[PDB]
């Protein structure tokens, strides 16, 4: 679990060295954007219930899995799929506060694809349903959050897949 | 050792510890929130 | 920082009346700060421990975790 | 920093993170200059302080310099000033952080256990973090003498 | 509140409160001004942001004011305005605390089951606080209006 | 059915079947005809039983059909008659279990979730399922409606 | 877990369709099955002890494993063996009675392998235990029943091997 | 456990009323109470193991108590005597920043007194250690600071006492 | 041994071995020659005393000689005694351990079971340990006899 | 004592005192002759012990004397020599009990909690128990030396 | 675990005779190191602390571990590096008293191996520490005990490389 800040701390911990300018404009960097992922954080923070609806609409509702013979068929794998889709977004958004996709990685991604082989969840509908909510959050939220929340989405979807 | 790693933990009945019956009933007889006393506050030398 | 361990732990004194598959072979991730005392356990039950294995560690790392 | 603390709140409790630690947030986004300012004075003069805190220790207490002491010797003294290096630097670390976990994670957890096997005195430790105080806070401006005051602070209570 | 919040915090840990805990309590001691300002905002135009929220809701939820639905018959409206009228005084009392620890500890823990037991469309009530965001964000300044709707934001979201 | 749930339940207890739970097992087997008899009525009146009891529903709770509501339009009324139709299948199959359990696991464990995320009333369900079952007893002679009203009676007891 | 009954319902189920005729056929195959299976349950249960018993005297008893050197000498490993064989033998039972096999593979055949090789048990001696067990159990509750608990057995040796 | 801000929170929804002029000015002087409190706070984390260490050298040592026969004899009694002062000087500190003493008689005046009967400790000794304890950091952060820290010690020995 | 015994106990405490139990230790080297001398008068004479036990035995509990017995038969008698012959070498064991662990691990954790089992009623066994006791304590020197009549002892109180 | 422990570990486990407990506790008893004379050898010469001792001390340890250390001063050498002479007294009490239980018990729980809110080097304690052995020790014969060496070695370990 | 005394018992035990001769001469043999045994014990339980601090002084500290960029540079990872050097010391000493490394393999070298490739511990660094320890405490406790501790070190050594 690392921030922007706790990695640029890490790497010149590595080497040795002490704070120099080059870390210096990386905090700076990190501020100026921190400000508006606040902002952003409270928007998705205030309707993740329908960025979640629209997303799983958009997708996942009138296809083969929300019907019969799909893994999203009964309430079971729906409120799953649903509990699923909220996990996403919620550390989508604690890697757009922290600046740093190490968490995706240190706890969404860990075992995620072994059970997901294992319970026979698709990796396509689950990818599709996450870039979905991806430019979901992106109308909602604004452009530059909207790309900031696009790479935390995509760094999810290559960890996926 | 008494329950193990898949098993929830219950209410246990012990014997040997002399304090321990009657403190463990004291406990579990009571509802949460019946009272704010605490039922052992400690136990008195010898 | 989490610790995937798997280990098969023999109950020596107790013939145990029921299945306990789990009690005796379990693959589980426990966190490091009680890793050292759950490992302690584990071989004070003298079990073999197959394999151990740290995806979530990221060691090298002074800050952060 | 303040904004993977917030984060293993948000988590342990299971929610999102409220409106409050998003201004929290943002309010130290806002004051990151101030607090690259303070961690710019303070790795400026680092050596400077080191010294008049180790001069001001060691006339202070001279059980560690003397015959029979731990910091004995021109290898141990170095040593020493060393220590206060590593103490200072942990300082601006978390100066710059704005939360006191860098230095918990890197200088705190085990130097009463270390220093118990080196032999080294905590409370003489904890003196020349508070001589360091002193000379740090007597540089800066004193709003941000007592922001470093703050970290300073915190390190000469989790020694003693 | 906040200063609750770091006592308890710092309370678990066995450890006093951190130079950072503490300057977040000061931050919070001198935005009380403008939280009090804002919750002047909210107190004494009361009237018209129940009126016009409940207005608005009925307008976008028609079919809980029409027959079969759990607001019918004209106290069946006015009941639920004077609900309307808790949510906004707890939304006030959030806003004055620095905190959701008010609202969430007093009309959001179990409003679900609540909700369930009386046969009320929950996702109704949260259309029935948005549109009172709408009106009070609608009455106040920018920075008035977003530290406003972090609340607001809140109670909708603790509803889904 | 109910043989998957004796096993379990002398699995748990770790013993063999006990006589009693033998005999429980002879019993349903003697009884297979009756079941399948009130499973064969059910699946040939279910388009009936479904008009019926989604005109009644519809008569008595008009919320869900009203603007604004959840089942406005055709393709949603469609989707409200299938979930209908999901449900009275349920009840065929937990009908010809003799156990409640195949009822559970296909759609009973999450229904309120999923129906919080969808934004469907679950108490206008239970109503749709209350009158399925008075539509389908009746249809059913008295005995045979008491059989299937116990398994209506669970799933409105559940969903409620 | 699931019966006969249960898996023709979870058949059905994934296809999507309701009962067809196949499906009651299967049905009334499984009742006219499951009389004899209760019958032959409760002979199994009457005399579980001296099936045990029989099975071991059969095949364990004067060999190596039951002789110092083996992995059944000491009394802790004996009475280890004997509650290997009793469950052996319970959960065929109960796969008999449900007409499938799902619940050897479900709570037997789950990590017993790995143990199984871990701790060092000879494979070989419990298949020969199982199958001795299996032609005692034939003989003592007749022939189809005989074949009903022949292919429980056998799948254990088989999710065993 | 409230502060004053949930205090009067509190009185105005046991009223059922708004928050009046009354309210607005209570909270108004907490508001401006609050960075002293914050300040006085620093310094005392800064210095808690040397205020419990003056309280000892000021009251318990060179007594009776220290010396055979009392009760805080032992190295166990000393140290666990060091424990019972950090624990005052750290909860009079959070009463400190909270504004109300409800978690001083919520989570230390609970079961103290019978506590200390149980044990055979002093209350007399332990109430002088604590005015010595709190003439101390009174000395330390000045004089409105250590009276709005001593009115929670006096709370805490009245309690004791 | 004695010396596992203490470690595991010094490892659950956590602690070092005291120096009661180093003492024991220590008492237990010094009086290795007197266990030594047991446990050789014992392997010496052990086909006498397994004779005169199992004629005793089937002198006082004619039961498991009769027919429809456990011990019916020359290679059912035969294994009764090696039955005996493998106890009276764990209580060797034992003797030479100073310990009775060993005889717990060997032999005593699922004799109940493994009897249960095969049929053999386990007080009978009991009954033949304590004839072996007695003609080992009647060989023995009653010092001697006194300690190994402590382990016999332990076998007779685990079996009954 | 030995008695203590032998009764509370045969206390634990259900069970009375195994014999070869039994001959610990006899062995003991024979043995509280001489650990009666090592004691009378220990009490009656303190004086020399304590002096000889933290003369010793502190011309191997010269810094904590030295002004900035602990034992600074009239009083603080007397306070010094008076800890020197509870730990020789708690030695006496070892020695006659046959085991550490009364030296740890009374003074080895929390030393190092103790020691460290006094601001006192554990390790220069250390020395001044090691320097009360070479003192002890060599006022015996050998036998004597070793058994009071065994308690004095308990300390200094206990202190580190 | 098992000490010599029940290496021998095993032994005489999974071949099943009795107690021979060659058995008596193991015992006796085992007993006359036993009461040096002890001494060695008591004399390395009395100094363990200088001990450790003595080997790593020797050979840790003034190298690139416990400077920065090492695996020793944190107090967290000093304080983990105290806790494994006392822990070989304490299981040497574990060891020595049973006569047999069969708890060195049971409980210290079960699973170190890996953890020590996964948390990435130098093994040579600590080979290093635990021989530099192994004639710190040959040279306190004397030259046969020293070997004895001696084997025992290098069975560590042998099971972590
Ligand atoms: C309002 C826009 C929606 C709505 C409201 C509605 N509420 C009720 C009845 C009650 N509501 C409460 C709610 C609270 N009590 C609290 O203390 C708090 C926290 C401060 C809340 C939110 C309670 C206790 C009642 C019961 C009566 C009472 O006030 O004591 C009703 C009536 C339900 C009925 O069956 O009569 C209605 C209609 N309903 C809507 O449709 C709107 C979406
Ligand atoms: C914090 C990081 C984290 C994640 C993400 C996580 C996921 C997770 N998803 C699961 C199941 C699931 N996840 C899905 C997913 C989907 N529905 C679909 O078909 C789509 C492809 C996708 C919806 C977008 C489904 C259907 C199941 C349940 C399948 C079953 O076991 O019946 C399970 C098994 C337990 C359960 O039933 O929930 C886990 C542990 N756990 C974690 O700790
Ligand atoms: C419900 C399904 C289920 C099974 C089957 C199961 C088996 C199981 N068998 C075990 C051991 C064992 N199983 C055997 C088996 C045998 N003796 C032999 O030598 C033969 C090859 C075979 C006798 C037929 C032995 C000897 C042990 C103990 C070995 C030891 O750990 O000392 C253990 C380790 C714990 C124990 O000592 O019992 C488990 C968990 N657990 C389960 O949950
Ligand atoms: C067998 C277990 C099971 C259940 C329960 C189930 C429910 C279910 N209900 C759905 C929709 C729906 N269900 C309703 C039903 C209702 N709303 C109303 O107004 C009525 C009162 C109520 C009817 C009783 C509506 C309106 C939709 C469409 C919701 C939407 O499109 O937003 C959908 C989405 C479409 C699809 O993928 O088929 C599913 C999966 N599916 C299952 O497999
Ligand atoms: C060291 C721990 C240990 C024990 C206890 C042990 C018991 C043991 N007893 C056996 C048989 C037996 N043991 C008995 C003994 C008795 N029945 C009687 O009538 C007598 C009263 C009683 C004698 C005291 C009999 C009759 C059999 C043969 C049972 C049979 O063949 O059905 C066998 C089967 C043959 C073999 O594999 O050697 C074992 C393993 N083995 C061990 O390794
Ligand atoms: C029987 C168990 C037991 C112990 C050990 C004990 C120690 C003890 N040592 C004290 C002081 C002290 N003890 C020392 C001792 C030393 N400082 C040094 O530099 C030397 C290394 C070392 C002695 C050789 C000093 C200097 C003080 C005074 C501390 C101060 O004044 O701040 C005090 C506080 C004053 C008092 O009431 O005596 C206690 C209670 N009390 C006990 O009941
Ligand atoms: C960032 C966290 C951190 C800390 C705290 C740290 C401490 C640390 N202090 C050391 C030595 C030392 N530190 C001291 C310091 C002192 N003794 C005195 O007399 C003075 C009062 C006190 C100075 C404040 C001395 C004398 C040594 C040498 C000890 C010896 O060589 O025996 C060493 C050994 C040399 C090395 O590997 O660099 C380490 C690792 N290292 C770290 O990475
Ligand atoms: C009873 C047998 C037993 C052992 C030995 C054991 C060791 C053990 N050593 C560990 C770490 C460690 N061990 C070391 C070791 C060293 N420092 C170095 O660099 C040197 C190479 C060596 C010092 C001699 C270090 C640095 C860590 C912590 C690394 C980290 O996780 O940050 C950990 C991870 C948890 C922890 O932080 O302590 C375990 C479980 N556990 C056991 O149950």
């Amino acid at each position: 679990m690392q921030d922007a800040i706790t990695s640029v701390i890490n790497s010149a911990d590595v080497q040795g060295k002490y704070l120099d300018g080059s870390a210096m404009d990386k905090l700076k960097a990190y501020f100026t954007t921190g400000a508006l992922r606040v902002r952003a954080a409270s928007t998705i923070s205030a309707n993740a219930a329908a960025i979640v609806k629209e997303a799983v609409a958009k997708s996942l509702l009138y296809s083969d899995v929300t019907r019969p013979g799909g893994n999203m068929y009964t309430t079971r794998r729906y409120a799953a799929c649903i509990r699923d889709l909220d996990y996403y977004l919620r550390y989508a958004t604690y890697a757009m506060l922290a600046g740093d996709p190490s968490i995706l990685d240190e706890r969404v991604l860990n075992g995620l694809k072994e059970t997901y082989n294992s319970l026979g969840v698709p990796v396509g509908s689950t990818v599709q349903a996450i870039q979905a909510m991806k430019e979901v959050t992106a109308g909602l939220v604004g452009a530059d959050a909207g790309r900031e929340m696009g790479v935390y989405f995509d760094y999810i979807c290559s960890g996926l897949s | 050792d008494n329950f193990g790693e898949d098993t929830v933990p219950f209410r246990r009945f012990p014997t040997l510890p002399a304090a321990n019956f009657p403190n463990t009933e004291r406990l579990y007889n009571q509802l949460t929130k019946q009272n704010r006393d605490l039922v052992v506050p400690s136990f008195e030398p010898a | 920082r989490m610790f995937k361990i798997t280990a098969c732990v023999p109950s020596q004194s107790r013939i145990r009346t029921q299945r306990e598959l789990q009690n005796t072979y379990f693959t589980k991730l426990v966190p490091y700060d009680n890793w050292f005392r759950e490992q302690q356990r584990i071989m004070k039950m003298g079990g073999k421990i197959v394999k151990v294995q740290l995806a979530t560690g990221k060691p090298g790392t002074n800050t952060g975790l | 920093s303040i904004v993977t603390k917030s984060i293993v709140n948000a988590d342990a409790e299971a929610r999102y993170l409220s409106p409050g630690e998003l201004d929290r947030i943002k309010a130290f986004v806002t004051s990151g200059e101030s607090r690259l300012r303070i961690a710019e004075t303070l790795t400026g003069s680092r050596e400077r302080i080191i010294k008049s805190a180790g001069d001001a220790l060691f006339q202070k207490r001279p059980d560690v310099v003397s015959p029979g002491g731990n910091a004995y010797g021109e290898e141990m003294t170095a040593t020493c000033l060393r220590d206060m290096d590593y103490y200072l630097r942990l300082i601006t670390y978390g100066v710059v952080a704005g939360d006191v976990t860098p230095i918990e994670e890197i200088g705190l957890v085990g130097v009463r256990e270390m220093y118990k096997s080196l032999g080294t005195p905590v409370d003489a430790v904890a003196q020349a973090v508070r001589e360091m105080k002193a000379v740090a806070t007597g540089m800066m401006s004193g709003d941000d003498a007592a922001e470093a005051g703050a970290y300073f602070d915190y390190v000469i209570g989790a020694m003693e």
